[PDB]
């Protein structure tokens, strides 16, 4: 069985800029190599195959080197759209894939848009109290949610979700849930989500009181 | 051989 | 569009069975080669199986020998993986991947589909619950509202999200779901809008959660706060 290892595992770059991926075989498969490009939650998508033939509608900038033991693959200029794990495969004896190299984006500071919704009354009703505090197409990723219930802060009861970057602008966003039961979250009134960033000058809070929407 | 082709091949 | 489409992932105990469809369109699928491939974190991408375009000649993985089945219909367009003696590491994505047709000694794959989650576990099948996320003051700014769906306490994974059945695509975040710890998923998918035409544009979030067959379409309505 034929061993394919990719390097490196993971890369960032900015716009502009080339990359280059490097994969080696543990024994010559000639020119038997192709390249996929698979972005979070999808499936691959083929860029090259015979290790140097771009298959129909993928952009030019992408190209493919090599044969026998050692491979590369080159994006010229690197655009957000980018933004993907890059997997070789060789075909020479069945399928065997490299573990995958991720490319990241390097961009501007980016400060994030702040939104807080209460929970729905059709939540309420089934006993539960889901507070989400939203900060969209931010970056870098680094950034402090804190909730406050009656100016105290929380601790214990929230989780946090963030995006894989955005294809056309580079940016994160991030999901904040406050989860309590029907009756803790009527022991109080205000509720708060503060959000601390880079392309904040002061931190910014979005509340709301239990009972006005 | 699993790596020949699987698809039609009029030719 | 050149299109597979796989079917039958969920939650399956270890030691059961569990078959796999995939829905071809867009091409001759009585014409090509078809491929099952797994994905895992860790183990990353794992071929599986491969049959050729009339059914006959058939390759497995040796991870995989004598517990899986490739098999074809070329009349209704359907590729098949029946699994047998399931175990925790067949927990993976499972794509069906068309095999290219480039002139050439040698033969790989071209178009993958979006793929089926299989989950080897002993815990139920769980439906998720919608609730919206609606605009108001406290989710609008600058000019531009903030609204969603929260889908809550669901298991296997996953759940997809579409919005106004796949026509509204722009400014939309689905997040990865997050693990509660009473083993069941959540995750929410918002979408930013503008703030001028909350009154007049319907905004409905299409939820699937396809391991128990749950479909939820939920419009999520302005608040006046």
């Amino acid at each position: 069985d034929i061993q394919m290892t990719q390097s490196p595992s993971t890369l960032s770059a900015s716009v502009g800029d080339r990359v280059t991926i490097t994969c080696r075989a543990s024994q010559s498969i000639s020119s038997w190599l192709a390249w996929y490009q698979q972005k979070p939650g999808k499936a691959p998508k083929v860029l090259i195959y015979q290790a140097s033939s771009l298959e129909s509608g993928v952009p030019s900038r992408f190209s493919g080197s090599g044969s026998g033991t050692e491979f590369t693959l080159t994006i010229s200029s690197l655009q957000p759209d980018d933004f993907a794990t890059y997997y070789c495969q060789q075909y020479n004896s069945y399928w065997t894939f490299g573990q995958g190299t991720k490319v990241e984006i390097k961009r501007t500071v980016a400060a994030p848009s702040v939104f807080i919704f209460p929970p729905s009354d059709e939540q309420l009703k089934s006993g539960t109290a889901s507070v989400v505090c939203l900060l969209n197409n931010f970056y870098p990723r680094e950034a402090k949610v804190q909730w406050k219930v009656d100016n105290a802060l929380q601790s214990g009861n929230s989780q946090e979700s963030v995006t894989e970057q955005d294809s056309k602008d580079s940016t994160y966003s991030l999901s904040s849930t406050l989860t309590l039961s029907k009756a803790d979250y009527e022991k109080h009134k205000v509720y708060a989500c503060e959000v601390t960033h880079q392309g904040l000058s002061s931190p910014v809070t979005k509340s709301f009181n239990r009972g006005e929407c | 051989d699993p790596n020949a082709n699987p698809n039609v091949d009029p030719n | 569009q050149v299109q597979v489409v796989e079917s039958g992932g969920g939650a399956v105990q270890p030691g059961r069975s569990l078959r796999l469809s995939c829905a071809a369109s867009g091409f001759t699928f009585s014409n090509r080669g078809m491929h099952w491939v797994r994905q895992t974190p860790g183990k990353g991408l794992e071929w599986v199986a491969i049959i050729w375009y009339d059914g006959g000649n058939k390759f497995y993985a040796d991870s995989v020998k004598g517990r899986f089945t490739i098999s074809r219909d070329n009349s209704k367009n359907t590729l098949y993986l029946q699994m047998n003696s399931l175990r925790d590491e067949d927990t993976a994505v499972y794509y069906c991947v068309r095999a290219g047709d480039w002139k050439a000694d040698k033969y790989t794959m071209d178009v993958w589909g979006q793929g089926t989650t299989v989950t080897v576990s002993s815990a139920s099948t769980k439906g998720p619950s919608v609730f919206p996320l609606a605009p108001s003051s406290k989710s609008t700014s600058g000019g531009t509202a903030a609204l969603g769906c929260l889908v809550k306490d669901y298991f296997p994974e996953p759940v997809t999200v579409s919005w106004n059945s796949g026509a509204l695509t722009s400014g939309v975040h689905t997040f990865p779901a997050v693990l509660q710890s009473s083993g069941l998923y959540s995750l929410s998918s918002v979408v930013t809008v503008p703030s001028s035409s909350l009154g007049t544009q319907t905004y409905i979030c299409n939820v699937n959660h396809k391991p128990s067959n749950t479909k939820v379409d939920k419009k999520v309505e302005p608040k006046s706060c």
